[PDB]
RNA sequence: CCGCACAAGCGGUGGAGCAUGUGGUUUAAUUCGAUGCAACGCGAAGAACCUUACCUGGUCUUGACAUCCACGGAAGUUUUCAGAGAUGAGAAUGUGCCUUCGGGAACCGUGAGACAGGUGCUGCAUGGCUGUCGUCAGCUCGUGUUGUGAAAUGUUGGGUUAAGUCCCGCAACGAGCGCAACCCUUAUCCUUUGUUGCCAGCGGUCCGGCCGGGAACUCAAAGGAGACUGCCAGUGAUAAACUGGAGGAAGGUGGGGAUGACGUCAAGUCAUCAUGGCCCUUACGACCAGGGCUACACACGUGCUACAAUGGCGCAUACAAAGAGAAGCGACCUCGCGAGAGCAAGCGGACCUCAUAAAGUGCGUCGUAGUCCGGAUUGGAGUCUGCAACUCGACUCCAUGAAGUCGGAAUCGCUAGUAAUCGUGGAUCAGAAUGCCACGGUGAAUACGUUCCCGG
């Protein structure tokens, strides 16, 4: 048995397995620390676990790639989230009443002509 | 604006303590976008207010934000055609990021070694009822 | 205000390109020229006979033309005893066997080129101007039953101060893609200068896409 | 563009095309590592006496329906004028007006 | 329909006294409750004429147009005149309906277009939005229009509900110079009308007395 | 500056003028339009009227000036004050 | 053994398709073995342009060029279809690159 | 400490102290200390007297103080006196390899002053 | 009745050095155009020669460039002298090809004219193209209707909107150009195809998806599905519309782009090109070398880097997107402190190369200083492109360490993946990006409100 759970952010993606277990997790092969200097991504995937309180009882393999470390953390915890959903339909309702089910969309903009940044123009002449 | 009128935006609660004020105050802190260098100087900030003033962490850091609140303001409006510098009371959003803002601003002026050390030292004179922003407010 | 090109935004949508022939980035620039030589030829020849378009393709090393007139007899010839001379002289300078294809234009009010062609034509013959642009529209819209507009401008009538004149009829909803607008310009020279020509023809509402 | 400066061009193209061969081999030798220093320097003084056209950095890209010297696009072989123009005929294959 | 029918019915109804019209006085029965009322006996040979009038020109398949603008009337003309196969209006009066059917001619032409787009089903061509869009166009064009859809042309006469509150069409009507035939009260003037049906134009139930007695009068002289 | 593989470089004309003249013992001014050739030893004691846009300056060679441009001492712009 | 790779490249997406169509029915109806049509990346040109001839330097539009790719390979080239498939030709529009 | 005739390094990271020296980058810093075989960081203090002579010997290599001002004050002079270009805009005090001056020159102009 | 118009917030400009444009001055020359906004990193997406239109000097006169006639010779190749070069003078040389067998086609030279040539003038003679009000919500017609007419109604009124968007009322009913929609792009799922892309479950492995194998997953690109106030509650004149809630990847124009109504400014461009017409033909046309467009008491606009411990320096170690490449991109290995050099594989490119992202994180150090801040300027010594880097290129090493410690009056930008901040790519291009056009990483604050400034 096993069950799987894609998620994006940003620019990244990530592929989620889950299966029981007493709890371990490897990204890239490497662990969640090794993977992550800061202390804000680790809480930021493991979030859903603990709402849920399955900290303990299921095992994860993670393989991300693209955008940058917020970004990949995003796309775990999304992906752990529908991985869940899989698992325990029940679980739908206070997941998204958490707001983790929702596919945030929001993506840089491009520059535009005149603009030397999305939506900065040089100063004014004031002639 | 003329047309219309929103509400503030939403942010997360912190997430080694999970206030939404300690959230709010790195975000002040904060500049050009380092927001791991602001979240370190805070919680190394708090954790030596802990270690030397008060009791609790973030208690400790509610307690000196409270003797710094500000309630009142003259900023002005004008429906009249004139302009009135009318005392007016305030939110309780507008004095908590009031107080924030001011504290963080006297940090800045402090001047010891370091960020985390003018911060810890500011705060533990609010706690103290000392730190600036006291008067910060009082001018006001 | 300027307005953008109405066949320029419909490319790809209703509209398909004049030349369709794929090639690199070695190739590209001397392919564009020959295909421009090749066009300001046949229409310094082909003046008389009323053409409209001409469609370039590059298949298979050779060279295929295809040409748009409301009247073949004028440059088929008699046993096609002149085209044959088009179609050496275009081999030559595409430097390419060459293949030529006539498509008959039918109803020639309706293309706007030649409606375009006519109006400078009856200018430089000094016929009033506003008299031709009434009897243009009013033919399109007898045939075609679509609407129309025509815009002129320079020094009309020998003015001295140049100015513009413009008359519609009918539907032309040009910020609409699904229209099929059709629009070209003409030129005619005066002994006082220029007087610039632009027509726009409506001719329905395209449903499904180009395919 | 004056005809005189395409005719400067033309010429300019076709002198350098004739002595790309006589030039590349005396440049061979000139950089050459091991070359004995006395042949370098004749070859270094020799190359003087070619015609300085000859030379491929003189040319200048102009376009080719109007001869413009700014604004050059070496994809099509004409000016950002030109180009604009036939785009909007839509004589040229497959371009469009960039919306992404 | 007879004298005491009629005064069952609310025929007899006025208005309080008003200001300013004594055109009216000549023929008023009287008043009472600060109200005025109409003499019924005016009205039974002048209703009788007019529905011997209406008898006469259905006998001769008349064209009646039967609008109702007055609000609880234009159901009332709407079933009346579906009962009898005629044409009807039940909203608002459309100034110039006869003046300007000019226009209306190229109204009715897209209310059938879009009409048959609809049986043809090809709204599944467009985009969703854009096929609820058409079909919301068409039922307003349906609501508006689908009285007068199979009119063809003017009318032969009118019928009209009260002359008090759909002038516009008594305007009209004189301009072109079409027979009317309406309910008129006091506070109304029998201007405009040609055959006056003498007779309170408010209530509802002398309204239910008219249509009924104006339909049958209509299918029965058709009849002969 | 010029590559030390390359060597110095001199247009050729120049050199024969040169060569002739310190050969000959001439020994009077060379008028030349080279200034981007470059001095070499063999030159001292001479004077080369060097062009300067305008006109040809008279110039004595001394060994301090081995290995410099002959147009380097030959300024081409012209300066008395803005005031 | 031997294998048959095919690109195909072109301007329009509903073309190039259609030559898919024309080569991997051949293919079969001839009885060889086929990979079926792998899309492939499609590369995309942008260009801009001043649009004006006086210059405005704000006043600029943009162009692009898309160029697709199709990729057919064949496993089984029994004889009669290695010949069968150069005696199809394909419209102007679309290039043809064949390979063993 | 006293280095190089009259220089009295001040007690830092050797490196920071010795490059002082007028003629003495951090490139010739760390050579001289990696020549004598003493570590980097070490106070300027703390040095045994030996320890500074074989660093007295080491500078002792390349050019001193006063006679490297004294050769670049002679090969200005050069420039001066030959008159070349460079010269002519030593001797003007203008910049000297090809900067604009219609603006940005006050480095070397100085402060502003009305025409 | 409204808008980053003000207010509320954040960060800059105005002081310093330097890059760049303009004015003035200067010069033989500093070629020309552009001027409130709506000129000033602007035409120019790239001036050492060339470019180049300016200056000095040296040369040609049916001509550099095109047709027409005559005459003479294939062409072309190689090479010598004079001259800065343009050119001039010579040498060998070629000596050919179709030839109906006449010659001709080829080219090249001289002569004769008709003509060539012009970045010369007029944007107030014009076409074409563009900016501006302004993505502002308006601009009009037909029929009908009212006034003796000049005209008016529609298009005003009460609501409601981003909107002349929609509903009600209403002597008006409609229509057209605008608005919205149809197009590209982004957010979720489904179908199809699986190499050069993919590796969940299997077998082997030196542990390298490395290879046997797999068609799951990511991803690729074609076609589908999906959001409409559809559902619920309240509100409202039962109107439209507004407020909240459910579900859902997404909720009320989901987000961004393209798309610019009638007209205003005799706005800009005769130097892209086209053209009316006026002017110059041994010269206002043409060729060549050197100079200039880069000057410098000045001052104005737009930028880049700083005045520092939220930092500087040393060591170790993570995570992108989008592009380009055939005279091209160029690995590997060897040499140099370094810019680089030698050798040389691969790839027309999901395969190969450019090319290891920086902020980040771990360790140490510096201790508030004109500093282990800052880098201008100058001396010495080198590499690379090019015939050639003096005037006048970029880059490397050593040495040298200005001014500058948060900046007046006053003023500019920004409402969310935005501001701020950190890197990568591309066009022009032998070489020459602090400019321009794109791509991603991290990632805020504030908005009472409309009165004042401002403009519909
Ligand atoms: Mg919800
Ligand atoms: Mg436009
Ligand atoms: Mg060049
Ligand atoms: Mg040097
Ligand atoms: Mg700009
Ligand atoms: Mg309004
Ligand atoms: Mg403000
Ligand atoms: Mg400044
Ligand atoms: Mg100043
Ligand atoms: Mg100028
Ligand atoms: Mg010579
Ligand atoms: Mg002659
Ligand atoms: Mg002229
Ligand atoms: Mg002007
Ligand atoms: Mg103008
Ligand atoms: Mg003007
Ligand atoms: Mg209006
Ligand atoms: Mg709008
Ligand atoms: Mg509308
Ligand atoms: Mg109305
Ligand atoms: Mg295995
Ligand atoms: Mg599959
Ligand atoms: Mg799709
Ligand atoms: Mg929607
Ligand atoms: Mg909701
Ligand atoms: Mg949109
Ligand atoms: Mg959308
Ligand atoms: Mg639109
Ligand atoms: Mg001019
Ligand atoms: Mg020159
Ligand atoms: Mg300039
Ligand atoms: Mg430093
Ligand atoms: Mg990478
Ligand atoms: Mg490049
Ligand atoms: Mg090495
Ligand atoms: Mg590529
Ligand atoms: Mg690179
Ligand atoms: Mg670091
Ligand atoms: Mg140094
Ligand atoms: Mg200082
Ligand atoms: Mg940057
Ligand atoms: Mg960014
Ligand atoms: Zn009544």
């Amino acid at each position: 048995n096993q069950y799987y759970g894609t998620g994006r952010r940003k620019s990244s993606a990530a592929r989620v397995f889950i299966k029981p277990g007493n709890g371990k997790i490897v990204i890239n092969q490497r662990s969640l620390e090794q993977y992550f200097g800061r202390e804000t991504a680790r809480m930021v995937v493991r979030q859903p676990l603990e709402l849920v309180d399955m900290v303990e009882k299921l095992d994860l393999y993670i393989t991300v790639k693209g955008g940058g470390i917020s970004g990949q953390a995003g796309a775990i915890r999304h992906g752990i989230t529908r991985a869940l959903m899989e698992y325990d339909e029940s679980l739908r309702s206070e997941l998204r009443k958490a707001g983790f089910v929702t596919r945030d969309a929001r993506q840089v903009e491009r520059k535009k002509v005149g603009l030397r940044k999305a939506r900065r123009r040089p100063q004014f002449s004031k002639r | 604006p003329r047309r219309r009128v929103i509400g503030q935006r939403k942010i997360l609660p912190d997430p080694k303590f999970g206030s939404e004020l300690l959230a709010k105050f790195v975000n002040i802190l904060m500049v050009d976008g380092k927001k791991s260098t602001a979240e370190s100087i805070v919680y190394s900030a708090l954790e030596t207010l802990a270690q030397r003033s008060g009791k609790s962490e973030l208690e400790a850091f509610e307690v000196a934000l409270e003797n710094v609140r500000p309630t009142v303001e003259v900023k002005s409006r004008r429906v009249g055609g004139s302009t009135y510098q009318v005392p007016v009371e305030v939110r309780p959003v507008r004095r908590n990021a009031l107080a924030m803002r001011w504290i963080v601003e006297a940090a800045r002026k402090r001047g010891d070694k370091s960020m985390a050390l003018r911060l810890a030292n500011e705060l533990s004179d609010a706690a103290e009822n000392k730190g600036t922003a006291v008067k910060k407010r009082e001018d006001v | 205000g300027q307005k953008v090109h109405p066949n320029g935004i419909r490319l790809g949508i209703v509209k398909p390109w004049n030349s369709t022939w794929f090639a690199n980035t070695k190739e590209f620039a001397d392919n564009l020229d020959s295909d421009f030589k090749v066009r300001q030829y046949l229409t310094k020849e082909l003046a008389k006979a009323s053409v409209s378009r001409i469609v370039i393709e590059r298949p298979a090393k050779s060279i295929r033309v295809t040409i748009h007139t409301a009247r073949p007899g004028i440059v088929i010839g008699k046993k096609g005893e002149d085209v044959e001379k088009l179609r050496k002289v275009v081999a030559d300078i595409a430097g390419v066997p060459a293949q030529i294809n006539i498509a008959e234009v039918r109803k020639p009010e309706l293309d706007a080129k030649l409606v375009a062609d006519s109006i400078t034509s009856q200018l430089e013959r000094r016929v009033m101007f506003r008299r031709a642009m009434k009897r243009a529209v009013q033919n399109a819209m007898r045939l075609g039953a679509k609407g129309i507009k025509v815009e002129v401008s320079g020094r009309l009538g020998g003015a001295e101060i140049a100015r513009t004149e413009w008359y519609r009829e009918g539907r032309v909803p040009l910020h609409t893609l699904r229209a099929d607008i059709d629009y070209n310009t003409s030129e005619a020279h005066t002994t006082y200068g220029v007087i610039g020509v632009k027509v726009w023809i409506f001719k329905g509402e395209i449903l499904g896409g180009m395919a | 563009a004056k005809q005189s400066m395409k005719a400067r061009e033309v010429k300019r193209v076709a002198l350098a095309d004739k002595y790309f061969a006589k030039r590349a081999e005396l440049k061979a030798i000139i950089s050459d590592v091991n070359a004995s220093d006395e042949d370098r320097w004749n070859a270094v003084l020799k190359l003087q006496t070619l015609p300085r056209d000859s030379s491929p950095s003189r040319q200048r890209n102009r376009c080719r329906q109007t001869g413009r010297p700014h604004g050059f696009l070496r994809k099509f072989g004409l000016s950002r004028i030109k180009v604009r123009e036939a785009a909007m005929r839509g004589e040229i294959p497959g371009l469009k007006k960039a919306s992404w | 329909v007879s004298m005491r029918d009629m005064l069952k019915a609310g025929v007899h109804f006025g208005h309080q006294t008003r200001y300013w019209n004594p055109k009216m006085k000549p023929f008023i029965f009287g008043a009472r409750n600060k109200v005025h009322i109409i003499n019924l006996e005016k009205t039974v040979p002048m209703f009788n004429e007019a529905l011997a009038e209406l008898n006469k020109i259905a006998s001769r398949k008349g064209k009646i147009l039967f609008v109702g603008t007055k609000r609880a009337a234009s159901e009332a003309v709407k079933d009346a005149a579906l009962s009898c196969d005629q044409f009807f209006v039940n909203h608002r009066w459309l100034g110039g309906m006869l003046t300007n059917w000019k226009t209306v001619r190229q109204s009715i032409k897209r209310l059938k277009d879009l009409e048959t787009q609809s049986q043809d089903g090809t709204f599944d061509k467009l985009t969703k939005k854009e096929a609820l869009m058409r079909t919301r166009e068409l039922e307003k064009l349906e609501n508006s229009l689908g009285g007068i859809k199979d009119m063809g042309g003017l009318p032969d006469a009118l019928f009209v509900i009260d002359a008090d509150h759909e002038h516009i069409a008594i305007k009209e009507a004189n301009n072109l110079g079409i027979p009317v035939f309406a309910i008129v009260d006091t506070n109304s003037d029998p201007d405009g009308v040609d055959f006056v049906i003498p007779g309170n134009d408010d209530a509802i139930r002398a309204v239910t007395l008219y249509l009924g007695a104006v339909a049958a009068t209509v299918r029965e002289g058709r009849s002969q | 500056p010029r590559s030390l593989k390359k060597g110095p470089f001199i247009d050729l004309h120049l050199l024969k003028k040169v060569e002739k003249a310190v050969e000959s013992g001439d020994k009077k001014p060379l008028r030349t339009w080279s200034r981007r050739s470059t001095i070499f030893p063999n030159m001292i004691g001479l004077t080369i009227a060097v062009h300067n846009g305008r006109q040809h300056v008279p110039v004595f060679v001394t060994d301090e000036m081995v290995g410099h441009k002959l147009g380097e001492f030959a300024p081409t712009r012209t300066y008395r004050g803005h005031a | 053994n031997q294998r048959i790779r095919i690109r195909l490249k072109a301007f329009d997406h509903r073309l190039i398709d259609q030559a898919t169509a024309e080569i991997v029915e051949t293919a079969k109806r001839t009885g060889a073995q086929v990979r079926g049509p792998i899309p492939l990346p499609t590369r995309k040109e942008r260009f801009t342009v001043l649009i004006s001839p006086h210059v405005n330097k704000d006043a600029r539009d943009q162009y692009e060029i898309r160029t697709h790719l199709r990729l057919v390979d064949i496993v089984e080239p029994t004889e009669k279809t290695v010949d069968a498939l150069m005696r199809l030709d394909l419209a102007a529009g679309v290039d043809v690159q064949i390979s063993l | 400490a006293r280095i190089a005739g009259i220089n009295i390094p001040d007690h830092k990271h050797a490196v920071i102290a010795l490059t002082s020296i007028y003629g003495v980058g951090k490139t010739r810093s760390k050579a001289i200390l990696a020549a004598a075989g003493i570590a980097e960081d070490v106070k300027i203090s703390e040095l045994s007297e030996g320890q500074i002579d074989t660093l007295r010997d080491e500078v002792a290599k390349f050019v001193v103080e006063g006679d490297l001002r004294r050769e670049i004050s002679m090969s200005i002079k050069r420039l001066m006196d030959l008159g070349c270009y460079r010269g002519l805009r030593h001797r003007r005090g203008l910049p000297v390899r090809g900067q604009r001056t219609k603006t940005n020159a006050r480095t070397r102009k100085g402060p502003r002053k009305p025409i």
